[PDB]
């Protein structure tokens, strides 16, 4: 099995020779946290982990083990895909559904919105895309044209348009079109954009929804753990998307947003079509992080 | 960072901050050796000339007519686009965009709304239409109003993407064929927010159009733009300006005193 060149030397050279000195341990979690600090892994959760799998190996009795290499190696495997979820996991749909795409500019919100649009049709749901997003130039003709293309009705947000009067258009169209699934992709905000993260409490309050979607790029660096901390704790993240893992970044970044807010990573984008969404598999995340 | 006390813990405090900046493994380790090797005890002073002199390997001139500009999807290649719009306008020039991302909804009528905003013309074709010759027809409509710049915005497009990193190729050779000295500036719009991809991004699109600038976008938010210091070491290639916000004011030449000031905050 090859890991990462990082990894691979890191175990690699333990491996054959007998019981290896507490130094020899001690190298090779230092590199397993460099390895996951290489993949984005924000640096405290990348140093937690590591201390996680230090104490889990030492109750395998590493230190007594011919094959440290095979003890070590299958303490950070199992935790880090336990640590990403465990199975793949979808959301459970009620008889309605509202649900809510949050996160940073330029993320995937509008694109994944439709995507799931998609997806849920195929399905036999029958949902409606809100364009709540009045701010960034040609928003909401963005999310028209791709309701176009998977043949699911659009509502635009007007200029100005209060929380209360969106709640009762949109239910008025969901009802008048018995549409279960309705999917409101908001603006891309920073998470210390006081006044826009409090824009969307608020739409939250009034809307009600049952799912708060953050949609977290893959590339995403460390600030990940901060950026999943505030749209927690300011409006509450019921679950994940990990969008354009079709590059190649290594996707670290997932295990910061879940680290801090224990939430699911439902779904994984990988392209920029309408059919480019899969169930999240957290072995799979796991085995593409350790650069298998 | 304990600027004064006992220099192996000033080292360490060091990495971390560089670390949770997003400077990456290697480049981190480079400067703390580089650092410990001076013999220097003066760590601040010599942590920072070592980090300000890497970020340059003040109104920015362009070198000709035409920018291209060049990332992945959602860096933030279309505003700042708009933002280099009113930059230049500022300083009394000419300019003229092209939307050459005809391939994503509402990828070329986005451009336009900041074209309408900002009085600046908007060269535009239906969705699907060749970005190649759209770009040429472009060049030869600056050249032909005596225009002082035209921006090139582009598709986001993966890295990754064999194919249409091969697409942008053909972007740059249309301008050339149209004139022959363009484009001098190939621009990298890269997100603030990224980590170690960043470095991979800027590489392939150097290999693929070769930059002449990077700009980074998303100053504003938490994120310290780390990744440019691996990127400039590695590539040499000069950080143009920053943006720090969704308005067009909103972009600032690259300040690297400034932004090293920043990044060890
Ligand atoms: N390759 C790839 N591209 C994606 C994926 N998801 C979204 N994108 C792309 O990334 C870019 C940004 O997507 P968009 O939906 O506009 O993002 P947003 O979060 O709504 N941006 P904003 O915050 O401005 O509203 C688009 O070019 C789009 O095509 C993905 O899984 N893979
Ligand atoms: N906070 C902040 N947001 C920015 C900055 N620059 C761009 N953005 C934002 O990031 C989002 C994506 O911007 P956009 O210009 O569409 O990016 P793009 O690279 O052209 N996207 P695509 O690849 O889909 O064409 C927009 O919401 C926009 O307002 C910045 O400096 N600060
Ligand atoms: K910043
Ligand atoms: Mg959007
Ligand atoms: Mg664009």
């Amino acid at each position: 099995q090859q890991l990462s060149a990082r990894l691979q030397e890191a175990i690699g050279r333990l491996r054959g020779r007998g019981r290896i000195t507490e130094e020899d341990l001690k190298a090779t979690l230092r590199e397993i946290r460099r390895a996951l600090m290489d993949a984005d892994v924000n640096l405290e959760v990348a140093r937690d982990f590591v201390e996680r799998v230090r104490e889990e190996a030492l109750g395998k009795q590493v230190l007594e083990s011919l094959t440290p290499a095979e003890v070590i190696l299958a303490t950070v495997y199992e935790a880090l895909k336990e640590a990403l979820g465990g199975e793949a996991r979808l959301p459970v749909l009620k008889d309605r559904n509202l649900w809510f795409l949050v996160g940073l500019q330029g993320s995937g919100k509008t694109t994944t919105a439709a995507k799931l649009a998609l997806y849920y049709k195929g399905k036999g749901r029958r949902p409606l895309l809100v364009a709540a997003d009045t701010q960034r130039p040609a928003a909401r003709e963005q999310l028209r044209l791709l309701g176009e293309k998977v043949g699911v009705p659009v509502l635009e947000v007007m200029d100005g348009e209060s929380p209360e009067s969106i709640r009762r258009r949109v239910e008025e169209k969901a009802r008048l079109e018995a549409r279960d699934l309705i999917l409101v992709d908001t603006a891309g905000r920073l998470q210390i954009d006081e006044p826009l993260m409090g824009e969307l409490a608020r739409l939250k309050e009034v809307l009600g929804p049952d799912e708060v979607l953050l949609v977290l790029d893959a590339m995403t660096g460390q600030e990940a753990l901060s950026v999943a901390r505030a749209f927690d704790e300011k409006v509450g993240v019921t679950g994940l998307v990990l969008t354009k893992l079709d590059g190649d970044a290594r996707g670290g970044a997932a295990l910061s947003a879940r680290h801090v807010t224990g939430k699911p990573i439902y779904f994984a984008g990988v392209s920029e079509k309408p059919e480019g969404l899969e169930p999240f598999y957290p072995e799979r995340l796991a085995g593409r992080i350790l650069g298998m | 960072i304990p600027w004064g006390g006992n220099l192996e813990e000033v080292l360490e405090e060091l990495e971390m901050a560089l670390l949770a900046a997003d400077v990456g493994l290697s480049a981190t380790e480079e400067i703390l050796q580089e650092v410990r090797a001076s013999g220097r005890k003066d760590l601040k002073e010599a942590v920072k000339e070592k980090l300000v002199g890497m970020l340059e390997p003040k109104p920015v001139e362009p070198k000709g007519r035409v920018v291209l500009v060049v990332g992945v999807n959602g860096v933030g290649k279309t505003t700042t686009i708009a933002k280099l719009g009113r930059y230049y306008q500022n300083l009394g020039k000419k300019v003229m965009f092209c939307a050459g991302d005809t391939f994503r909804a509402a990828g070329g009528t986005q451009l336009s709304e900041w074209g309408k905003r900002l009085s600046i013309p908007v060269i535009q074709g239906p969705e699907g239409t060749d970005p190649a010759a759209l770009a040429y027809d472009a060049v030869q409509a600056m050249k032909a109003r005596g225009y002082d710049l035209l921006f090139v915005d582009t598709a986001g497009r993966l890295h990754t993407k064999h194919n249409l990193m091969e697409e942008l190729k053909k972007v740059k050779r249309a301008i050339a064929k149209a004139d022959p000295e363009e484009p001098k500036e190939v621009w990298l719009v890269l997100d603030a927010v990224t980590g170690q991809n960043g470095l991979e991004q800027a590489k392939k699109f150097h290999e693929a159009v070769g930059l002449t600038g990077v700009i980074v976008t998303k100053l504003d938010g938490t994120a310290k733009g780390g990744v440019l210091i691996p990127i400039v070491r590695t590539l040499k290639v000069p950080i143009k300006f920053v943006g720090v916000g969704e308005g067009p004011d909103d972009l600032q030449p690259f300040d690297p005193e400034a932004f090293v000031e920043a990044l060890l905050e």
